[PDB]
C-alpha cells in the first residue's frame, strides 16, 4: 500500500548498503562497480558521470 | 559516512583479510552481544567495523584475543555454577 | 492557502576560524535555491559597504615601474599587499595612514601609525621586507569607503584595486532536499569566506537586510 | 566530453581580454573577478599563487 | 538559400543567438546555435524498461 | 506539422491506411468527431444510386504495438474537397502530412552537465502543454476455461477482499466502463469452482471451529499488473452457445 | 555612501490586455540585473492562477470517447479547456457551467456569465457543433493554485485535466540608463511580461517582490 511510514524505512535501510550496477556487455572487470545508492524520484537510475 | 576504505587497507595491508576482520566484527556487532567502541553516528554495522579497524584498535589478532578471553570467562563462569 | 511557501530556517551553519563559514537553508521551495543564492551572491560581492586601500606613494617612486634599495618586495609584491590589507574605518568616509619603518626585519601592518580611529583587524599582515639597515620605508595610505571593486584601470601616486567590500570569495550549491511528501525542493548552502572584518554571518545578514531595504516600496 | 571541454575553455589565453594584465593577490580574487564581469575568464594576468 | 530566410524575418543571418542563463542571469559568452529541431519520441519509454 | 521536411511526408500519410481519402469528390454535409459524409459532386455521382459517401472514422484502438490509431476529421461543415484530398488525418499526421513527432525550440549548448554524452534536458514548458504525451491502449484478457473441479465464474462475490476491492465491480463481476482503474485493482473478478480441495480430516469443521470459512472458493483474479493506471475504454466479453451470458454480457 | 536608493514603481506601459510593461526605478550598480533575474525567476515560478481542473460532461463516460454532433474529440475538448483563461476574485473555487445548442463554434463566451468570474478571453474557441439537435450540458469546476500541477498526483463521470496554475507566460527584463536626479550611473529597469491576462501586472509584480521579502525573511 506505500504508507508515509515505509519510505522512512526504506532509507533508514539504505544508508550504507551498497549496490552493484552492471552494464550489459561487462568486458572487464570495471564493467560492475558499486555505489551507495541515493533515494531519486524517478523509474531511471542517475549514474555519476565519470565511470 | 564512508567513501573510501583506504586508511583501514594501509592498516592491513592485504585488502582481503581486511573483509574478513570487518566481516567478524560486523557480525559480532548484529547478532551480536557486544557495543561499538568507536561513537555511532547511525551507521550500519559494516561502516562502524571499518571505522574501528581505521582507529586502530582491531585487527585479526586483537579480535582472536577478545574471543579467547570471552571463551575463558564463559569457561569459568559456567564453571563456577557447576563446580 | 495559495500564498504561504516553504519558510527557510538555518537548519544548520557549520565553520571553520572567523574568516570562513558555511551556513545551510533548508528546506526551500523548488528553483528558490538559485534565486536567493544568486541575489546573495551577486550583492554581496558586487555592492556591501566597505573600506579599503586605494592609493599610495612612496617618498622615491615615480612609476608603478621602479624599484626601491633594500626592499626584497618590488612595487607590485607590496601593492599586493597592501590590496589585501583589511582596515576597518569609524564614520569618517576617506583617511589617510602614514608608515615609516627602518630596520632589518618584516614590516608589519600593526606597525602602522596607530593614531586615529582607524581599526587594523589582522595585526601581524606582512607589507614588505627590507633587508640594508641604511634603506627605509615610508608610505602613506588612503582607504576610503566604497560600495564594491573598482580596478584601477578605471579612470609619484600610485594607485591599487580598491577591494571595498569585505567578502573574499562567497560561493552557493543548490542541492536537492526532503520534506514528508514533497520531493523536488531546494537546499541552499552559502560558502562564505570574509577578510576578517567581519564574521561571515554578519555579512549573510547585512546583504539580506540591504536587498529586503530595495524592496520596501513594493511588500 | 564536457568536464574536458570546460577546463579546456576556462584555462586558455588570448592576446587581450578585459581587464588584461592586472595583478591578482590570489585564486580568490580571480574568481570574485570573474563572477563580477570585471576581467574574462581568459586573461593573461599575474597571480600570487601558494 | 538558408541564409537568404534568416534574413527575410529580423532573425541574425549567422544563426546563432545570445542566450541568458536562466539561473544566474548571466550572458552567455560565445552566442549558441539556436533553432526548431524536429524531434521525435521513440517507443521505448523507461516505465516499459525499468 | 514538420517544419523541416521533404516533402515526401504527403505521399507517405496519404498512401498508408491511416488517413480517410475522399473516394469521390463533393462537398462535406455532416462532420462530426466519428463521421464524415461526402455530397458526391454532380459530374461525379454515378448514374443511378444516390448515392453520397459516408466515412466511418476509427476511433481510439488497439495497435500491435499497444498505440492508439485514432483518426479525426481535419475539414468544417461545408469545405468543399476534391477526389484524393484527406478527410481525416489518422495517428502521427496532420492534414495530410505525416507528422511523427513535435518540433521546439532546441539550443546546443552544454548546460550543467546534464546533457553530457547525449542526454537531453527537457524544459517543464514541454511536459505542462503535453506536446509529448501519448497514449497506449493496452489489452487484458481473463479466460473461463473448463477445467476440472468444475468450471469458472466471472461472479463479482469474491473472498478475501472486502467491497473496497469490489467497488469498481458491477453486480456482474465486470469493471464499469470509464472506471478510473489504477495498478493492482481487479478488472473482471473470476472465481473458479476449480478452486480447493474436499473436507480433509474436518477441514472445514475446524475452520468453522475457528471463525473462518474456508470454502472451495478460491480467488483468481484479473489484476491490472502492478504499477500500471489508466481509464477502462471497452470491455467486450465472449460467449460460447448455450452457456448462458450473464447480465453484463 | 549616502546608502542605497530605494527602486519604486513609476510606470506600466500596458500595450495590450495580455502582456504589459512594468518599469521599475531608480537601481543602483549591480542591482539592476540582480533584481530583474530575481523577479523573472519568481513571477515564472509562483503566481496563483485559475485554470481548469475537472469537467463533468453528461453524456461522457471518459476522456477518450465522442460525443454525436461534436466536431472534436472529447479529449480535444479537455485540451482546450486547460488552454482556457479564467480570473475569480472571491472565491478558493468556482464551478462554470456551459449550456449551448445549435450549429456553430462553442465560445468561451456561452459559459454562464456568473458574474463574480469573468472570462478575460469570450473569442476562445472550444468546440465544434454539426447540426442543430446536438447539444452540450458540461460542467467546469475552476479553483485557486499555484504552479503546475498535474492530474495523476492527485464517480465515473468527472474526467480530470492537468492544472497550468501560472497566469505569467514570457519574463524578459532589459536594464537602461536613466539620467534621473542630476545624477549619472544609475539603471532603469523594465519587466515586460506577458500573461494570459488572468493577472494585472502590478499585482504580480507587488506579489513577486513579497514573495522574495518573506523567503528573504529567514535571516534578517
Amino acid at each position: 500500500r506505500e504508507e508515509a511510514v515505509v519510505w522512512d524505512i526504506l532509507d533508514e535501510v539504505i544508508r550504507e548498503h551498497p549496490v552493484l550496477l552492471n552494464r550489459a556487455p561487462t568486458l572487464h572487470r570495471l564493467g560492475i562497480q558499486a555505489f551507495e545508492p541515493v533515494l531519486i524520484e524517478g523509474k531511471a537510475i542517475q549514474l555519476h558521470p565519470l565511470v | 559516512a564512508r567513501v573510501t576504505v583506504q586508511d583501514a587497507v594501509e592498516k592491513i595491508g592485504n585488502r582481503f583479510d581486511l573483509v574478513l576482520v570487518a566481516a567478524r566484527r560486523a557480525r559480532q556487532m548484529q547478532v551480536g552481544g557486544k557495543d561499538p567502541l568507536v561513537p555511532e553516528e547511525n551507521d550500519k554495522t559494516t561502516v562502524i567495523a571499518l571505522r574501528e579497524i581505521e582507529e586502530g584498535l582491531i585487527n585479526n589478532q586483537i579480535l582472536d584475543v577478545r574471543e579467547r578471553q570471552e571463551q575463558q570467562e564463559q569457561e569459568a563462569a559456567e564453571l563456577q555454577a557447576v563446580t | 492557502s495559495v500564498t504561504e511557501f516553504l519558510k527557510p530556517r538555518l537548519v544548520d551553519i557549520e565553520q571553520v576560524s572567523s574568516t570562513h563559514a558555511k551556513v545551510t537553508l533548508e528546506p526551500l521551495e523548488r528553483g528558490f535555491g538559485h534565486t536567493l543564492g544568486n541575489a546573495l551572491r551577486r550583492i554581496l560581492l558586487s555592492s556591501m559597504p566597505g573600506c579599503a586601500v586605494t592609493e599610495v606613494e612612496i617618498d622615491g617612486v615615480l612609476h608603478e615601474y621602479s624599484t626601491k634599495e633594500g626592499v626584497q618586495e618590488d612595487i607590485l609584491e607590496i601593492l599586493l599587499n597592501l590590496k589585501g590589507l583589511a582596515v576597518r574605518v569609524q564614520g569618517k568616509d576617506e583617511v589617510i595612514l602614514t608608515l615609516n619603518k627602518s630596520g632589518i626585519g618584516p614590516v608589519t601592518a600593526a606597525d602602522i601609525t596607530h593614531d586615529g580611529d582607524v581599526e587594523i583587524v589582522k595585526p601581524q599582515h606582512v607589507i614588505c621586507h627590507l633587508t640594508d639597515e641604511n634603506a627605509s620605508i615610508s608610505m602613506r595610505i588612503k582607504v576610503q569607503r566604497g560600495r564594491g571593486y573598482v580596478p584601477a584601470s578605471t579612470r609619484g601616486r600610485l594607485l591599487v584595486d580598491a577591494c571595498y567590500s569585505p567578502v573574499e570569495r562567497i560561493a552557493y550549491n543548490v542541492e536537492a532536499a526532503r520534506v514528508e511528501q514533497r520531493t523536488d525542493l531546494d537546499k541552499l548552502v552559502i560558502e562564505m569566506e570574509t577578510n576578517g572584518t567581519i564574521d561571515p554571518e554578519e555579512a549573510i545578514r547585512r546583504a539580506a537586510t540591504i536587498l529586503a531595504e530595495q524592496l520596501e516600496a513594493f511588500v | 566530453q564536457d568536464v574536458v571541454l570546460g577546463l579546456y575553455y576556462m584555462t586558455r589565453d588570448c592576446v587581450n581580454a578585459k581587464g588584461e594584465g592586472m595583478v591578482l593577490t590570489g585564486p580568490k580574487e580571480a574568481e570574485r573577478l570573474y563572477r563580477s564581469g570585471l576581467a574574462s575568464l581568459h586573461a593573461r594576468v599575474k597571480v600570487r599563487i601558494t | 538559400e538558408i541564409k537568404e530566410l534568416l534574413k527575410l524575418g529580423d532573425l541574425p543571418t549567422s544563426g546563432q543567438i545570445r542566450l541568458y542563463d536562466g539561473r544566474t542571469g548571466e550572458q552567455f559568452e560565445r552566442p549558441v546555435t539556436v533553432g526548431y529541431m524536429y524531434m521525435l519520441k521513440l517507443n521505448h519509454l523507461v516505465d516499459d524498461k525499468m | 506539422k514538420p517544419l523541416v521536411g521533404t516533402g515526401m511526408e504527403r505521399a507517405v500519410a496519404v498512401d498508408s491506411g491511416v488517413t480517410a481519402v475522399a473516394k469521390r469528390g463533393g462537398v462535406v454535409q455532416y462532420v462530426d468527431a466519428s463521421r464524415i459524409v461526402i455530397k458526391v459532386n454532380e459530374d461525379e455521382m454515378y448514374p443511378g444510386e444516390a448515392g453520397i459517401d459516408i466515412y466511418n472514422l476509427t476511433k481510439y484502438t488497439r495497435s500491435n504495438q499497444n498505440t492508439c490509431i485514432n483518426q479525426m476529421p481535419c475539414v468544417s461543415l461545408g469545405e468543399p474537397v476534391e477526389r484524393g484530398d484527406v478527410l481525416a488525418d489518422g495517428p502521427s499526421t496532420d492534414l495530410g502530412e505525416l507528422a511523427l513527432g513535435q518540433n521546439m525550440r532546441v539550443a546546443f549548448m552544454p548546460w550543467n552537465g546534464y546533457n553530457f554524452e547525449d542526454s537531453i534536458l527537457v524544459s517543464e514548458r514541454v511536459v505542462q502543454e503535453d506536446r509529448f504525451t501519448t497514449i497506449h491502449i493496452q489489452e487484458l484478457a481473463c479466460v473461463s476455461r473448463d477445467t476440472k473441479l468444475g468450471p469458472e465464474e466471472i461472479t463479482a462475490d469474491i473472498p478475501n477482499v472486502g467491497e473496497a476491492a469490489l467497488s469498481k465491480l458491477d453486480e456482474s463481476g465486470i469493471v464499469y466502463i470509464g472506471a478510473e482503474v489504477t495498478g493492482g485493482d481487479i478488472l473482471v473478478g473470476k472465481v473458479t469452482p476449480k478452486g480447493e480441495t474436499q473436507l480433509t480430516p474436518e477441514e472445514k469443521l475446524l475452520r468453522a471451529i475457528f471463525g473462518e470459512k474456508a470454502s472451495d472458493v478460491k480467488d483468481s483474479s484479473l489484476r491490472v499488473p502492478n504499477g500500471v493506471s489508466g481509464t477502462v475504454i471497452d470491455v467486450q466479453v465472449f460467449t460460447r452457445d448455450g452457456v448462458e451470458k450473464d447480465k453484463r454480457a
